[PDB]
RNA sequence: CUUGCUUCUUUGCUGACGAGUGGCGGACGGGUGAGUAAUGUCUGGGAAACUGCCUGAUGGAGGGGGAUAACUACUGGAAACGGUAGCUAAUACCGCAUAACGUCGCAAGACCAAAGAGGGGGACCUUCGGGCCUCUUGCCAUCGGAUGUGCCCAGAUGGGAUUAGCUAGUAGGUGGGGUAACGGCUCACCUAGGCGACGAUCCCUAGCUGGUCUGAGAGGAUGACCAGCCACACUGGAACUGAGACACGGUCCAGACUCCUACGGGAGGCAGCAGUGGGGAAUAUUGCACAAUGGGCGCAAGCCUGAUGCAGCCAUGCCGCGUGUAUGAAGAAGGCCUUCGGGUUGUAAAGUACUUUCAGCGGGGAGGAAGGGAGUAAAGUUAAUACCUUUGCUCAUUGACGUUACCCGCAGAAGAAGCACCGGCUAACUCCGUGCCAGCAGCCGCGGUAAUACGGAGGGUGCAAGCGUUAAUCGGAAUUACUGGG
């Protein structure tokens, strides 16, 4: 299910920083970004329409860590909702529990947040959840149980939370590690760079 | 004085072992008469007998055969020997005594074929006591030589019986004369022949010993018995000796200690997987050692070597050879169960004692010719049904990698058993034989990890799957086995 | 003979009974006249545990429907003064 | 088939004479009245109808006749005997 | 002989209970779609009907008789399985009395039935068999309600015209018989009608439907699992019991196939659950229990249930989780390429610091459990504080799953990642080896000594406990055009 491989090769493959190597350290410049995705990375591709559709889809997926059948299920869930499909798809991607744990700063990277959810530490509404694909309902409160609270791995990785944008749609206590979920995020708030329209183009055919 | 142990004492074991062409089948068919109930099968007769219930267990008697009896003489406490006078003490009997001296079984012998010519009795007893180095104590001796054998004269019973001819079909009784020095017996038999018989009985009293009870258990002085198997006479006196001489069924050795016949945790492990006759099903067999513990109908056995709680409620009893209904019994009997490719030979059973016995005799056979699949449609009956026969002690099927030319394993010579067994409900391929040379002992070996992997790597075209997913190596010559020993396969060795 | 009885719907290790009026010769999950109410035995204390319309049940009592033991226990659960 | 519930077979054998024999004598009485229809004697027809009426009503009572067959017999036979008379 | 300690023959006198008579169920539950093109199914109406078990109302339930099994004595057969001669009971059978809004009839008139059992007891009466009083339950007759079933009509429900005539109980009518009931359903007579180009008769195929898949919709294939109906129970025919069968685990006869025989004759029908042979590419365990539901019987307790509730196997389909995370440049070793400068594999691996989902082990531990049994109290019932119904209340409790879901603790990254593709369609590049050969390929198409196509290596791409191929349906295909072509 999980990739567990070259998480920094994917950032060179898409060119943009996928935040898979976020970590305690800052922007690395230790892998020759944008100029070497692989062995023949010096070639300039033709980069057609289906090409940029597939690159955009795999970019959003390796940001969010969602497999293809699971993302197609998210697209099928977002297609039957109201409004428009592109906002609803990214809202369902943000509604994952491990993404909420990542936005709270409870872990440096996304795989660390998925491991923290999976190892019976993340608890929402007094009920412990192991599945990282937990659809977070609005008006919930997420925290860490007392038997797994602050064994230093949440601690220094919380300092990275002092360097992030700290978005509006969720609030962390940062004294007892008790987060608070709020209303759904607007499209003009989440990372301002990814394109949902190419994903709609790919899953429309 | 509980009746449980009192009928533990009423369960005894005599299988039968003998020479080829000795008369196992005739004497078992005639003991079927005595309770109101060549050679390719095994059969178990429980009995409807009056006094006790003493089981039988047949076996094919040859040198290429009888790998059954190397592991089912371990099952049986006692021993019946059948020796002909024309055959005498031969290499078959020496091999069977090499088997029976290892466990000290009580032995009662039965000289057969009293219709044909038989040598002098003292010469035969000296042949036994010389070529076996084991003494004996005779009780009777019949009349004269040739066809003149018409009587039996007991010593420790003092009973004189006569014989009538042509009684092989019906059960008939001959009248009884009590006295030993009766002149009317001399008139009915013949005076000079009876005087020669009395002189031979005096030579018995002057040149032999008496009977023992504590040394009978070890089997030092093994008693003999006389009579024919066809004349319906000589085996009728065997039953009293079967009642009076044979003890309780002995404890058997485990890895910890001997388990007695008064305990629990049923020790019924499988001895033979028999050459199965197939009406519609296999069931494979389960001949067992349930000497310890009285059965239950809804008992749940425990497979020790796989350590699983297996619910087995169906158990066949061998009443007069026919596989009878679902019946529980008294301990000291041999069952038959319903398995589907799960239980091999020697798989132990307890209710929690996770230990093993000291059995598992019979390893390896010469390599005969092949399977080449005449009428090549529906190969699956030999890809299953002979691999079904591969769990037996006689047949171990070898699968080479090239997916043709599958070797039938035989430890004996006569593979006509499998050829006749290829004409059953789930057996329809012929596979007529020829001459193909594959030499000897595909010596089975499965080494420890990280070291047999390179051994699979270097000569990957020189392996062969076995019955039970084994890979011995491949045996075409002795020089290849010398190269295999030179290759140094350090192994946690199990022979299989 | 008509009767009011449970139907045993739901998933494996997740029972969900259907109290229903049906003929006795029909199957459990078979043909029925009409359904009235339901019962969930694994329903812990929450917003809804058991719905049961007593008007149609009284109508079938007025017609001659034999009430089983579980349906009579549900009638004694839905008590007129409690 | 070997079954403990074979008793309903031979007991139905115990039925298939006796009840049917009653049906037998029933219909012969009916046929007797038809003889009167072939006779033309209205008094004998009335006597035969009065002879057959209580036994056919008893056979309608004992479950053999379903009280509409015997009603049909009484109906059309009464119609014949008062059309003749 | 420890004289009330133990041994022990009779004894239905009790609790109960093989076999037998009888009542009910066996027509439900379960399996398959062989047959069937309308005798079937669906949609919608209708009368000339039935309806045990459920229930409402109104009455009766009186008085007698004869057989029989089981049981005895003899006897036939190997068995299966009886026969002869006696005895006995019933809620089994059969008369007699008696009826009404019931049946027939225009009416007068005629006819039609049963069965009693179990619990408790005051007075009286006991030939001491018990009547008698009360309660519960069962029976008969009628009117009904509901349920299910039977019957009729219209429409709809595949192809073939290289199937154009079909029909003689055929079409209608009268009369008799028959069906719970209309009915050529069946017989006697009379006439020549009846169907049909808006497909009659014949052939092939097919269970039908709600539904499933696909499709924006209209449509197309399918209808396997869930559910309703129909048909079938090795093949065909036939009746009986029973309210309901012209009958899966009922009967007989005729035929095919296995088995026994003492050869006189019998037993059998897995298109039940399991399991086997054969077929085929292809499909499971000869498992646990009535713990819960439902069905059958019984007042009830209790009994059966291969339906069911589960357990085992199969990645067959869907879903989720993990196989680590953070840091870590000498940008190490090895592989590949090279313009031999260097790049790639590659934060990948090694090292360091944490963590352990799921597996292994050791302990707690719900819920699926309602009921039912014993005892007590109160209210009904009745002469009755006795019996019985109902409701609180006290006690002992009822789990195959189950070494349960779930929770806690131990240890160690420790046990857990593969499959296809890389010329275009369509996501991704080189090197080496042959050389229109070996070979690949869904289409266009490559390989003829510089192959981004074959094989191998490196790298990348895509999907993920699944990945490719094959087989089928729909869309794209407005290339069957009614929407929507000439
Ligand atoms: N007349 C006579 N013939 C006998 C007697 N015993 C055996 N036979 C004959 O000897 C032969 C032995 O036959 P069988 O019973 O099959 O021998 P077996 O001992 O079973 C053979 P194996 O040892 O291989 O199991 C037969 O031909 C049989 O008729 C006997 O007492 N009398």
């Amino acid at each position: 299910a999980r990739y567990l491989g070259p998480k920094l090769k994917l950032s060179r493959r898409e060119g943009t920083d996928l935040f898979l190597k976020s970590g305690v350290r800052a922007i690395d410049t230790k892998c020759k970004i944008e100029q070497a995705p692989g062995q023949h990375g010096a070639r300039k591709p033709r980069l057609s329409d289906y090409g940029v559709q597939l690159r955009e889809k795999q970019k959003v997926r390796r940001i969010y860590g969602v497999l293809e059948r699971q993302f197609r299920n998210y697209y099928k869930e977002a297609a039957r909702l109201k409004g428009n499909t592109g906002e609803n798809l990214l809202a369902l991607l943000e509604g994952r529990l491990d993404n909420v744990v990542y936005r709270m700063g409870f872990g440096a990277t996304r795989a660390e947040a998925r491991q923290l959810v999976s190892h019976k530490a993340i608890m929402v509404n007094g009920r412990v959840v192991n599945i990282a694909s937990y659809q977070v309902s609005p008006n919930d409160v997420v925290s860490i149980r007392e038997k797994a609270k602050k064994q230093s791995r949440v601690k220094a990785a919380l300092e990275l939370a002092e360097q992030r944008e700290k978005p509006t749609w969720l609030e962390v206590d940062a004294g007892k590690m008790e987060g608070t979920f709020k209303r759904k995020p607007e499209r003009s708030d989440l990372s301002a760079d990814i394109n949902e329209h190419l994903i709609v183009e790919l899953y429309s055919k | 004085l509980s009746p449980y142990l009192q009928e533990v004492a009423k369960r005894r074991t005599f299988a039968i072992i003998s020479h080829p062409d000795a008369g196992k089948t005739t004497i078992t068919e005639k003991v079927l008469l005595f309770g109101q109930a060549i050679s390719i099968t095994t059969s178990v007769m429980q009995f409807p007998y009056h006094d006790c219930l003493v089981n039988l267990l047949d076996t094919p008697g040859h040198e290429d055969f009888s790998e059954d009896t190397y592991r089912t003489l371990t099952a049986v406490d006692c021993c019946l020997m059948v020796i002909d006078a024309a055959k005498g003490v031969e290499d078959r009997t020496r091999k069977l005594m090499e088997v029976t001296r290892l466990r000290d079984t009580p032995i009662l012998t039965f000289m057969n074929k009293l219709d044909r010519d038989i040598r002098d009795p003292m010469e035969l007893l000296d042949e036994v006591e010389n070529e076996l180095k084991i003494g004996c104590a005779p009780i009777t001796w019949p009349i004269g030589c040739g066809k003149l054998f018409k009587g039996v004269y007991h010593l420790y019973k003092d009973e004189t019986y006569l014989y009538q001819s042509g009684k092989g079909h019906t059960i008939q009784e001959v009248r009884i004369v009590k006295g030993l020095n009766n002149p009317d017996l001399d008139a009915a038999v013949g005076e000079d022949l009876a005087q020669q018989l009395r002189d031979e009985l005096e030579l018995v009293k002057g040149a032999s010993n008496e009977f023992d009870k504590e040394l009978f258990l070890a089997g030092e002085i093994t008693p003999v018995f006389f009579g024919t198997a066809l004349g319906n006479f000589g085996v009728d006196h065997m039953l009293d000796g079967l009642v009076e001489w044979a003890p309780a069924p002995m404890p058997r050795q485990t890895d910890t200690r001997t388990v007695e016949a008064s305990e629990d945790k049923f020790t019924g492990f499988v001895f033979k997987i028999q050459a199965n006759m197939d009406p519609k099903h296999r069931d494979r067999v389960a001949f067992m050692r349930v000497v310890s513990g009285k059965y239950e109908k809804g008992m749940k056995l425990r497979q020790v070597r796989t350590a699983k709680d297996v619910v087995i409620s169906d158990a066949l009893t061998f009443m007069a050879g026919d596989r009878s209904h679902v019946e529980e019994a008294y301990p000291g009997d041999i069952l038959g169960l319903h398995n589907h490719g799960t239980i091999q030979i020697g798989d132990t059973f307890t209710q929690g004692e996770m230990m093993k016995f000291t059995g598992i005799p019979n390893f390896a056979p010469e390599l005969f010719r092949r399977i080449r699949l005449k009428d090549p449609l529906k190969q699956k009956q030999l890809l299953k049904g002979l691999v079904q026969l591969s769990e037996e002690g006689a047949v171990q099927v070898f699968r080479p990698i090239s997916n043709n030319d599958l070797i039938v394993g035989a430890v004996g010579v006569l593979q006509f058993d499998v050829v006749v067994a290829r004409l059953k409900s789930e057996y329809n391929v012929e596979a007529v034989y020829e001459s193909v040379n594959v030499a000897t002992a595909r010596w089975v070996e499965c080494a420890d990890a990280k070291k047999f992997e390179e051994f699979k790597r270097k000569n990957e075209s020189q392996l062969a799957l076995d019955g039970g997913d084994n890979l011995a190596y491949i045996a075409t010559s002795m020089v290849n086995l010398r190269l295999a020993q030179e290759r140094y396969p350090d192994v946690q060795f199990h022979q299989t | 003979m008509v009767t009011i009885r449970l139907a045993r719907h739901g998933a494996k290790k997740r029972p969900f009974y259907q109290v229903v009026v049906a003929d006795s010769r029909n199957a459990r999950n078979g043909r029925f006249i009409e359904r009235v109410g339901f019962f969930n035995p694994i329903a812990s204390e929450k917003e809804e545990g058991t719905r049961l319309d007593l008007d149609r049940i009284a109508h079938w009592v007025g017609q001659g429907a034999t009430i089983s033991d579980r349906v009579a226990a549900l009638i004694k659960e839905v008590n007129k003064a409690a | 088939n070997i079954k403990s519930a074979k008793k309903r077979a031979i007991q139905s054998e115990k039925a298939r004479k006796h009840n049917a024999s009653r049906r037998s004598m029933m219909r012969t009485f009916i046929k007797k009245v038809y003889a009167a229809i072939e006779a033309g004697d209205k008094a004998a027809a009335q006597k035969a109808f009065n002879e057959m009426q209580p036994i056919v009503d008893r056979q309608a009572a004992k479950g053999l006749i379903h009280k509409n067959k015997a009603a049909r017999h009484k109906a059309n036979l009464t119609a014949q005997i008062n059309k003749l008379a």
